[PDB]
């Protein structure tokens, strides 16, 4: 369910203009850059606490977004390809209680 | 749902004493904030000298303020017919009354009628958990 | 017939239990070969019907079931566990040159012939020479008094030691266990199994066993131990009635009396009256007064006469010591076990609302819209539940802020040892105070 | 303790048809009105020039309580004998036995005002008397 | 993290009175800067002559303003259902309430609802260190 | 949608004397005060020991609107039955049928506050419920 | 038993000290030869039952 | 080894119950008397649930 939900959420970036290391966005363009994509994905992951993911451990490290240029070697990467690594953590539910009773008089 | 004093359902069946017709049971509704008020013990007592008490025959009465139903003649609510009322409170108690009769009719404005019902005995459902 | 043509289906039959079973009891004993029941297999006996046809005629188990059915008229389903005499078992033999067992068994050559023709067919000794119908030490507890000589010739020996409780009765939970043998090893093994039922590592069938120990004062204590799983019933050396009958009557009365009222102490001439058991009128109540006091102290159930039906005192278990702490009267009284079981099952039922409920641990708090919780709120809810049950399950309290604690597994186990979702609830309750000594001074 | 109010109210019901005894059960006040008492078992009357005609009467008791949902409403309206005991916040205890409800007034099914009539009501008089 | 006044978690469980459907426990949020207000002692006192006080039985009330959840009908916030509310403050205190009823339903605009919750008793969790 | 407010207000007028129906005409909000609701058709009352008395009551609606110049002012002050329908911004819809104005106020001729009473008011609960 | 199937796993026990030790005390004195304790060795005494032995 | 019921019947009941309860609620563990109950499958009354504690 988390996988399909993430796939549905990420559909907004398919076909969207992307500005890589080259430069920043100019006025009027409807593009984006990896930092803003990572921020949006991070905030979406934060907003789904309690229904899809756990609370968290350290959100500055569990979510990373990398362009395909900086993963594969020189002249090996391809434009418009991204590598997203996320360490899931399922929500905590009920389990053993281990009741201990010590009566008195 | 307990710990709430009130009345949930009121069912009244009219049995005319002239034509021997039967109408009901028809659900009714409260006219104001006063609740129906009961008396189950069919014996009334009287104070005597030095702790003793005199027990005499009496009846199980009932005061039922209800809104009249426009499909029913007003005379039925005022003692011209016999009523079999059944009231269920929110705590589960069900008071059942059969072969009743209104004793002291009062002039009604045409919407709200207060019955004074009498019967031999009133049964209490006493929701589960008893004695 | 008219008026029944549709809309209503009558089902008139007098065999319909609208309540449904309740408070099952198990009787363990030996059966003779005359029966038709498979040994070492728990079976349900549901009437004062054939019985004999299944567990034999005159067997100790047959008489135990008869007394159980006499004491208890309704509200229990009775189970039996037949046993077979050991291969080396030697039948005890008695000789007569009259009261035997209980009242309904009571009755030169011409005398003997008529007496045998009047001896009850279900008497557990074959008829004057009397021979035990079962092989073992059980036959050694027969007493015949003329209310004529009777001094025995042969002493039985060798008793079965099954040790098959786990395989035979695995998870059929029981409330009262009745064992009709004086073999100390068998009683100890039943103790071990019943304690294993109260194991923290497995789901528990809270039960209780009732056993007897007949003999002199010196040796009866040597039979007892510190285990509260059984209600040791002390019996004097000159006990007239067959011990297993008294034990079965006590167990059945306790089971039917408590059942759905697991708080009543089995005492008093009205609530602890073993009506079925009958004894000849007598003055000496078995044990002496000092003997009675010593048995009272060391967790032994003492019984006394009220034909006179007997009566029991000190309805307690054989619980005298803690791990090594002397003062522990928590499980002394027999009713304390029933209160503990009822409290445990009630607390388990109450805690059921946390199944699958999202738990937000130390790191953060609950976000709006989620149906989760955190340990502090659960602890508060448990505290209020404990408060609301004061007067029916617990005493008032000593310090509720100190007697109830909730701890997550993360903060109890070391780093990376704990696992999420598991909690640890520590609670020191107190059984409600009831009637006791008044110490009236006039 | 400089405080007025009841702390515990205990009523035991004895049916007059089956001789079944129920209780005692702790009850609750229905409103701010406190139970009222008339312990002195004789009722006086005024006569000419200071004299009083001394006549026998009852030790009455007006007890407003909230009915228990495990007890029939008829038991609160004269269909059973009541054996009521009450303790006030100052330690005073009134004890009543073999009492009966005298004038059952028609009630709504939650709060019942019981007019109990008894032979005599005993008082505890917390430590320090006369 | 003491020395701060406010609530951290608000848990409400709705139990319908006629259908008997249990919903919750759902977390809620404040509608404004006014904190929930409590009253634990279930006895209301009164003034008499010369320092005497008459103890009359009363309730442990609790005033609780919350923002209604869009998944729950508004009628549930105005007395058509029971509530089992539980509130945790920033200083560790927890108020636990069961079998509560809203007494005076005040008209609400459809987003913020002010509850006047009445129950038999309110329990305080009293963060560690007592008496 | 995190935006508290009303988007449409529809009112249908049924004259009580001539039995003429007019509407449903869209209306206009006069000021920043939003319509106020009460759906629970029962009014509770505080009692002792946590008990509550449930008394039958009516569902109300305080709806301030701007009058329409094609409709007589008497229709907004109790001379006609009203069928009000209000839809909030977050998708919620309140439906009221066979209403009545209980306590008309002295209005200036432009803005009127309608105190409407009906047996029950419906709620639409935008998708996703319970 | 009923509903005692997973989740709640009861561990009722008379002796469960939930505080843990606290403010230890040492007692020194002479003993007879009937004891079974090692002389000149500090040991923790569980309770009063075994002191004589 | 001494299981009375035909194994495929119990397997099908378990699979159907699990899928059918989860469907749009992919969080509920199929367990407990309330949720882990195979209503269709029936057995004769017995006291030995097959496996003993150790192999359980």
């Amino acid at each position: 369910a988390t996988g399909v939900a993430l796939a549905e959420f990420l559909q907004q970036f398919n076909g969207l203009a992307v500005f890589t290391k080259n430069t920043n966005i100019r006025t009027g363009i409807i593009g984006t850059n990896p930092r803003l994509m990572l921020g949006k994905i991070r905030k979406w992951a934060q907003d789904n606490v309690g229904t899809l993911f756990s609370e968290f451990d350290n959100i500055n490290e569990d979510i990373q977004l990398l362009t395909d240029f900086e993963v594969q070697p020189k002249c090996v990467g391809q434009p418009g390809i991204f590598h997203l690594n996320m360490r899931y953590r399922p929500p905590v539910r009920g389990a053993r209680i281990n009741v201990n009773m010590a009566p008195a008089l | 749902c307990n710990k709430q004093n009130g009345v949930k359902n009121i069912l009244i069946t009219f049995t005319d004493c002239d034509t021997q017709e039967v109408i009901g049971p028809i659900s009714h509704e409260q006219p104001d904030d006063t609740l129906p008020t009961y008396k189950n013990c069919a014996w009334t007592n009287t104070a005597l000298t030095n702790g003793y008490v005199q027990r005499s025959a009496s009846n199980a009465t009932m005061t039922l303020p209800v809104v009249r139903d426009l499909r029913v003649p007003l005379a039925f609510y005022q003692g011209c017919a016999q009523v079999d009322v059944q009231v269920e409170k929110f705590d589960g108690t069900v008071m059942t009354l059969t072969e009743g009769a209104v004793v002291e009719p009062e002039e009604s404005d045409g919407r709200s009628v207060t019955m004074n019902i009498v019967a031999s005995e009133i049964d209490e459902l006493l929701p589960p958990g008893s004695l | 017939d008219a008026l029944s043509d549709g809309f209503v289906r009558l089902c008139i039959d007098p065999s319909l239990n609208f309540f449904g079973e309740g408070c099952k009891i198990l009787v363990e004993g030996q059966m003779t070969d005359d029966g038709s029941a498979t040994p070492d297999a728990v079976t349900c006996v549901t009437s004062e019907l054939d019985i004999i046809e299944r567990f034999g005629q005159g067997s100790v188990l047959t008489e135990s079931l008869r007394k159980v059915f006499c004491t208890c008229k309704s509200g229990v389903s009775v189970y039996a566990l037949p046993r077979e005499d050991a291969a080396a078992g030697v039948k005890a033999v008695y000789t007569l040159t009259l009261y035997m067992g209980e009242a309904e068994y009571a009755v030169a050559t011409d005398i003997a012939a008529a007496i045998v023709a009047a001896i009850s067919p279900d008497f557990p000794y074959a008829a004057i020479t009397l021979t035990a119908r079962n092989a073992g030490t059980i036959g050694n507890h027969l007493s015949v008094i003329y209310t004529v000589t009777f001094a025995q010739t042969t002493a039985g020996s060798v008793n079965p030691t099954p040790n098959d409780y786990a395989t035979v009765v695995n998870e059929c939970c029981f409330a009262v266990y009745v064992l009709s043998s004086d073999d100390t090893d068998w009683q100890e093994n039943l103790r071990d199994w019943i304690r294993s039922a109260w194991d923290c590592s497995k789901p528990q069938c809270f039960g209780h066993g009732y056993v007897f120990n007949k003999g002199t004062l010196g040796q009866v204590l040597a039979d007892g131990d510190n285990s509260a799983e059984l209600s040791r019933l002390a019996l004097p050396t000159t006990y007239p009635v067959l011990p297993y009958l008294t034990n079965a009557a006590y167990g059945a009365l306790s089971a039917c009396s408590t059942c759905n009222n697991p708080e009543l102490n089995i005492q008093g001439q009205t609530f602890g009256l073993l009506s079925c058991i009958n004894m000849p009128e007598s003055c000496t109540p078995g044990w002496t007064f000092g003997e009675v006091t010593q048995l009272q102290a060391n967790g032994f159930v003492v019984s006394g006469p009220s034909y006179t039906s007997p009566y029991i005192y000190n309805d307690v278990t054989n619980y005298l010591r803690d791990e090594k702490n002397r003062p522990n009267a928590t499980f002394r009284d027999a009713s304390s076990r029933r209160l503990a079981a009822a409290t445990g099952v009630a607390l388990a039922e109450f805690l059921q609302q946390f199944n699958g409920l999202a738990v937000f641990t130390k790191n953060t708090n609950i976000r709006t819209g989620i149906i989760g919780t955190n340990p502090r709120l659960m602890l508060g809810k448990i505290r209020k539940w404990a408060q609301d049950n004061v007067g029916t399950l617990f005493s008032e309290f000593d310090n509720i802020n100190e007697d109830i604690q909730l701890l997550t597994d993360f903060e109890v186990q070391p780093k990376c040892v704990g696992q999420p979702g598991i909690f640890h609830l520590n609670m020191r309750y107190r059984p409600p105070v009831r009637g006791a000594r008044i110490n009236v001074n006039m």
